[PDB]
C-alpha cells in the first residue's frame, strides 16, 4: 500500500468549526471539495466573529465562481474575482488562514479537472501574497508535498519560503500575476526603461521589493553603486517613485487602483537616479552613461541653470559629439537642431548660423573624443555648478514679498533654493538641516524654516514633498 | 441668475481684493464629486477645490476648477472655516434641503509657469 496524498482531516478535528449537532444522528467532509457554500467560515476561531464569516463566506463563493464550481459571468477584469477572494484576508489577519484551508479543501478530492486546475491557480496567487500561520504552515507544506506530480506545487513550496521571508503583501493580485499562472507561466517579466531611450526585461515575482528590484537592475548595469536610485512608475499624467520596502505589485496595483477611481489604465517602470548626493562624474562609467547625462541634458536645455556664453557654446559642441562623434556631416543641421543642442531661452540671442559657426569651432577643440568622453567632459563642466543634480519646479510664492511671485525651486543636496527664473540668480538655499516642517496638497507645497515659512503654489507638491522627505531622511540616517 | 451677483453685498473691497468673485448655482443631480483642501488651519489659510472629478455636477456646470477657492455656501461666509467645517458645510448643503447649491468662489488666475513635466 502507497501512502495517499496529505489533506485538512486531521487538522480540521482541532481547528474547524465542529460538525452541526444534528450529524451524528444522520446515519460531504468539512475538509473536502463541494459546491455547496459555506454558511460559517470553516476555522473555529471565526465561530464568534459575525462581520469576518461573513466576509469568509462571500470569498468562497468567489472561490467556487472562479473554480466553475457556482454560476457567474464572462466576467470582464481577468481580477475581479480574485480580488473578491483575498481582499478579506489582506485587510484581516484572521481570514489569512481561511484563505488556505479553504483552497486546500476545494483541492481535496476534487473529482471535476477544470475546477482542480483553477483551484491551484488560486494557491500559486495565495503562496505569493502571505504565508499560513505557523499552526497551518506543516500542514500546508504537507499537503503540497504529497502533491509533487502536481505542476504547481513545487512552486507554491517555494512561492511559502519568500513570503515567510519578504512579509505580507497588501493589495489583491495584479492582472500580471493572474494571467501568467492562467496562461501556465511561473515566471514573470517586466519591461524597465531607462533616460538613455532603451529598456530591457527583468524577471519579477509577487515578492519582490522595490530595492531588491533596484539592486538587480543595479547588479545588471554593472553600476558601483545603487544608492539614490529608484523606481518610477509613468501612469496617465503622474510619475511616481517607488518607496524601497514596499512590494512592487502592491505598489503598481494600488497606484492603478487609485488612478480608476478618477477616470487608458497602461503604465511605465523607469530606473532612474532620484538623489544627488552621492554623485561624482568619473567614479561610476555606466551610472554617468546611462543616467547622468541623460537625466541632467533636459534640466540644462530647459535652461534651468547659469551659464557663460563660452559654457553653452562647449557644451552644444559637446553634445553633438555625443549624438553624432567625429562625424561632420550633421554640421550643417546644428541650425535645425538648435533645441537639443542650445537652452531654450537663450537660442534667439544669436542667428541660427552664427550658433553654428560657434559650435563648429568649440568641437574641432575636442580633439577626436568619443560619445563616452564627451558625456564625461559634459557632467564635468556642469559639476562645478551649484544647481547639479537637482529637481525643479516653477511655483507662484505668496509668502516672500522682495522675491518674485514666479519662482524656480531646485531640491538637490544642499536642500530647498529659489532661483530667479528670469537671471537664474539663486535668491537664497535653505539647508535640509534648517528645514523643521514641511506639507502638500493638490494645490501647494509648504515648508517651515527653523523655530521662517515658505508657500508655493504648485500640482507637484507630492513629488516636492516626496523629495524633501527622502533628502532629510537620506541625512538623518547617514548620521548614525 | 448668477450673471446677477454683487461680491460687494457680501464682502468688503478688502476682503475680495484682487479676487475674481464668482456665483455658481448648480443644479443638485446625484453626486457633487467636489473635493476640498486647506481649511483657516492650514498653510493655504483659505477653503480650495482640491478635485472636480469627471463624473458631474459641479464638472457638468464647468464654473468650477481645482485650485478656485470657495468663499460662501449657501449665503454663508466660510472663509474662517476648518477643512471639516467646510467639508461638513458643503455635504449639508447637497444633502440638506433646496433644489440646487449657491457656492461662492474665487476664480484661480491661469497658470502662469509650467506646472506638469518634472526631470528628476
Amino acid at each position: 500500500v502507497r501512502a495517499k496524498p496529505y489533506t485538512l482531516e486531521e487538522f480540521s478535528y482541532d481547528y474547524f468549526r465542529p460538525p452541526p449537532k444534528h450529524t451524528l444522528s444522520r446515519v460531504d467532509r468539512l475538509w473536502s471539495h463541494t459546491r455547496e457554500p459555506l454558511k460559517q467560515a470553516l476555522l473555529k476561531k471565526l465561530l464568534g466573529s459575525e462581520e469576518l464569516s461573513q466576509e469568509a463566506c462571500l470569498a468562497f463563493i468567489a472561490v467556487l465562481k472562479y473554480m466553475g464550481d457556482y454560476p457567474s459571468k464572462r466576467t470582464r477584469s481577468v481580477n475581479e474575482l480574485t480580488d473578491q477572494i483575498f481582499e478579506g484576508p489582506l485587510k484581516a489577519e484572521p481570514l489569512k488562514d481561511e484563505a488556505y484551508v479553504q483552497i486546500l479543501k476545494q483541492l481535496t478530492d476534487n473529482h471535476i479537472r477544470y475546477s482542480e486546475e483553477r483551484g491551484w491557480e488560486l494557491l500559486w496567487l495565495c503562496t505569493g501574497l502571505f504565508p499560513p500561520s505557523n499552526i497551518l504552515l506543516p500542514h500546508v507544506q504537507r499537503f503540497l508535498q504529497s502533491r509533487k506530480h502536481c505542476p504547481l506545487a513545487i512552486d507554491c513550496l517555494q512561492r511559502l519560503q519568500k513570503a515567510l521571508r519578504n512579509g505580507s503583501r497588501k493589495y489583491p493580485p495584479h492582472l500580471v500575476e493572474v494571467e501568467a499562472i492562467q496562461h501556465k507561466t511561473t515566471q514573470i517579466f517586466h519591461k524597465v526603461y531607462f533616460p538613455d531611450d532603451t529598456d530591457e526585461a527583468f524577471e519579477v515575482e509577487s515578492s519582490t521589493k522595490a530595492k531588491d528590484f533596484c539592486q538587480n537592475i543595479a547588479t545588471r548595469l554593472l553600476l558601483k553603486s545603487s544608492e539614490g536610485f529608484s523606481l518610477f512608475v509613468k501612469i496617465a499624467d503622474k510619475v511616481l517613485s517607488v518607496p524601497e520596502n514596499d512590494f512592487f505589485f502592491d505598489f503598481v496595483r494600488h497606484l492603478t487602483d487609485w488612478i480608476k477611481k478618477a477616470r487608458s489604465l497602461t503604465y511605465q517602470v523607469f530606473f532612474m537616479k532620484k538623489l544627488w548626493t552621492t554623485t561624482v562624474p568619473g567614479k561610476d562609467p555606466m551610472a554617468d552613461s546611462i543616467f547622468h547625462y541623460y537625466q541632467e541634458l533636459p534640466k540644462y536645455l530647459r535652461g534651468y541653470h547659469k551659464c557663460t556664453r563660452e559654457e553653452v557654446l562647449q557644451l552644444g559642441a559637446l553634445i553633438y559629439r555625443v549624438k553624432f562623434e567625429e562625424d561632420k556631416s550633421y554640421f550643417p543641421s546644428i541650425p535645425k537642431l538648435l533645441r537639443e543642442l542650445v537652452p531654450q531661452d537663450l537660442i534667439r540671442q544669436v542667428s541660427p548660423d552664427d550658433w553654428k559657426r560657434s559650435i563648429v569651432a568649440y568641437f574641432n577643440k575636442h580633439a577626436g573624443k568619443s560619445k563616452e568622453e564627451a558625456k564625461l567632459a559634459f557632467l564635468k563642466l556642469i559639476f562645478k555648478w551649484p544647481t547639479f543634480g537637482s529637481a525643479f519646479f516653477e511655483v507662484k510664492q505668496t509668502t516672500e514679498p522682495n522675491f518674485p511671485e514666479i519662482l524656480l525651486i531646485a531640491i538637490n543636496k544642499y536642500g530647498v533654493s529659489l532661483i530667479d527664473p528670469k537671471t537664474k540668480d539663486i535668491l537664497t538655499t535653505h539647508p535640509f538641516t534648517k528645514i523643521s516642517n514641511w506639507s502638500s496638497g493638490n494645490t501647494y507645497f509648504h515648508i517651515t524654516i527653523g523655530n521662517s515659512k515658505l508657500l508655493c503654489e504648485t500640482s507637484l507638491g507630492y513629488k516636492m514633498d516626496d523629495l524633501l522627505t527622502s533628502y532629510i531622511s537620506q541625512m538623518l540616517t547617514a548620521m548614525s | 441668475y448668477e450673471e446677477g451677483f454683487d461680491p460687494y453685498s457680501m464682502f468688503t473691497p478688502e476682503q475680495i481684493m484682487g479676487k475674481d468673485v464668482r456665483l455658481l448655482r448648480i443644479k443638485k443631480e446625484g453626486s457633487l464629486d467636489l473635493a476640498l483642501e486647506g481649511g483657516v488651519d492650514s498653510p493655504i489659510g483659505k477653503v480650495v477645490v482640491s478635485a472636480v472629478y469627471e463624473r458631474g455636477a459641479a464638472e457638468r456646470h464647468g464654473g468650477i476648477v481645482k485650485g478656485d477657492e470657495i468663499m460662501a455656501i449657501n449665503g454663508k461666509i466660510v472663509t474662517d472655516y476648518t477643512l471639516a467645517e467646510a467639508d461638513a458645510a458643503l455635504q449639508k448643503a447637497w444633502n440638506q434641503g433646496g433644489d440646487w447649491i449657491d457656492l461662492v468662489v474665487a476664480v484661480c488666475p491661469p497658470k502662469e509657469y509650467d506646472d506638469e513635466l518634472t526631470f528628476f
